[PDB]
């Protein structure tokens, strides 16, 4: 009976350059229409969108997933807790019919890796070779996590992406960009200082700062600190669960094992359900905009 | 300048009950959670000696001067991104003008 086999096939005649193009342009847009959000930025909603499309996958029978592109059609873009990402499509729109040859998976996962780079993170390996699938094949809501939770939640939830420990810790501290609106997802405030830059923020908060329990304007119970900061349940998590205490303790004081453990992590997550022929292309690495001349 | 000059025992006490924790002033002084800000001013960003600071803090390099310190105070992780300094700011202008007016004459 088996799943569904999703073979990767490359867009017809293109190759690194072109890909390399696509990078250029939602890294362009993202330097210059920086206002948005009070002055964050697109790019923490872009590797949002990026982990939302690919968490909506099941190891079992391979449903889901970043391959179908399936965030376009109205059951998956209007998934509560998928709330706010319009703003990151809205954002990707005038570059795909920049570039209508491109999937729209290939070009909401590269949305995130480009993402993620032009903040200063770690440079992440990117696969192409996705394709659109029709509207049938549009996974039904529910399936991302719900943040109301505890330590065994993760745990239990992220089998189901086939992460592990040390891969679940690694994958949280992208939480060091962007924040929590209220509107959205019914909790508020930053998890730490620097928004837009990618770093190990994250754990630093996490351990560094007195943190109490309170409840906000949308009555769920949230971890604030004193310096205006904020952790969801499912990140105090990370500290309560002594498995997870001691690889957040590791990226705290390293942030290269972090960098290189998140790019590993990221990159298996948005080629979850992928299967990849072995006359396809090694995984593009990217240039930044800075190495890039800009 | 921009920032303007406070009183300096008012910014001694700001640095003895905000700042003492992990810095110490005096020249040849002891590194102990944060370096020893002997000669911060006039000097770029992560070069006292024999102190391990986290790349965020060296790549920065900008040269202490005043301004650049204020902005610093107010909000150090925005700052230098990625600073392991576990602080959340001054916020008033004049805590930290009172207080970079002490440093400046603490730190000579
Ligand atoms: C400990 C909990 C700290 C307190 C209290 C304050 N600072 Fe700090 N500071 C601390 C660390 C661990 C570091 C290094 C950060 C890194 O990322 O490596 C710093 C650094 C500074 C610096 C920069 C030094 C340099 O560029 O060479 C300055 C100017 C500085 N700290 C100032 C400062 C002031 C005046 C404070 C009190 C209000 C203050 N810090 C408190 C740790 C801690
Ligand atoms: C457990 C698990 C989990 C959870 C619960 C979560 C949750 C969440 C929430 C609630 C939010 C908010 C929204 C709004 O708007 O309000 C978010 C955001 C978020 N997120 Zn996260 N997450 C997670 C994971 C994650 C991961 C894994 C990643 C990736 C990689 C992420 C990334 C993110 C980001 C980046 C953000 C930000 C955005 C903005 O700010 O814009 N994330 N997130």
């Amino acid at each position: 009976t088996t799943p569904l086999v999703h073979v990767a096939s490359v867009e017809k005649g293109r190759s690194y350059e072109d890909f390399q193009k696509v990078y250029n342009a939602i890294a362009l847009k993202l330097r210059e229409d920086d206002e948005y959000d009070n002055y964050i930025g697109y790019g923490p909603v872009l590797v949002r969108l990026a982990w939302h499309t690919s968490g909506t996958w099941d190891k079992h029978d391979n449903t889901g997933g970043s391959y179908g592109g399936t965030y376009r059609f109205k059951k998956e873009f209007n998934d509560p807790s998928n709330a706010g990402l319009q703003n990151g499509f809205k954002f990707l729109e005038p570059i795909h019919k920049e570039f209508p040859w491109i999937s729209s998976g290939d070009l909401f996962s590269l949305g995130g890796v480009t993402a993620v780079q032009e903040m200063q993170g770690p440079k992440i390996p990117w696969r192409c070779g996705r394709v659109d699938t029709p509207e049938d094949t549009t996974p039904d809501n529910g399936r991302l996590p719900d943040a109301d939770k505890d330590a065994d939640y993760v745990r239990t939830f992220f089998q189901r992406l086939n992460m592990n420990d040390r891969e679940v810790v690694a994958l949280m501290g992208a939480h060091a960009l962007g924040k929590t609106h209220l509107k959205n997802s019914g909790y508020e405030g930053p998890w730490g200082a620097a928004n837009n830059v990618f770093t190990n923020e994250f754990y630093l908060n996490l351990l560094n700062e007195d943190w109490k329990l309170e409840k906000n304007d949308a009555n769920n119970e949230q971890w604030d600190s004193k310096s205006g900061y904020m952790m969801l349940p499912t990140d105090y998590s990370l500290i309560q669960d002594p498995k997870y205490l001691s690889i957040v303790k590791e990226y705290a004081n390293d942030q290269d094992k972090f960098f290189k453990d998140f790019s590993k992590a990221f990159e298996k997550l948005l080629e979850n359900g992928i299967t990849f022929p072995k006359d396809a292309p090694s995984p593009f690495i990217f240039k930044t905009l800075e190495e890039q001349g800009l | 300048t921009e920032f303007k000059a406070g009183s300096a025992k008012k910014g001694a006490t700001l640095f003895k009950t905000r700042c003492l924790q992990c810095h110490t002033v005096e020249k040849g002084g002891p590194h102990k959670v944060g370096p020893n800000l002997h000669g911060i001013f006039g000097r770029h960003s992560g070069q006292a000696e024999g102190y391990s600071y986290t790349d965020a803090n060296i790549k920065k390099n900008v040269l202490w001067d005043e301004n650049n310190m204020s902005e610093y105070l107010t909000n150090p992780k925005k700052y230098i991104p990625g600073t392991k300094m576990a602080i959340g700011g001054l916020k008033k202008e004049k805590d930290r003008n009172d207080l970079i007016t002490y440093l400046k004459k603490a730190c000579e």
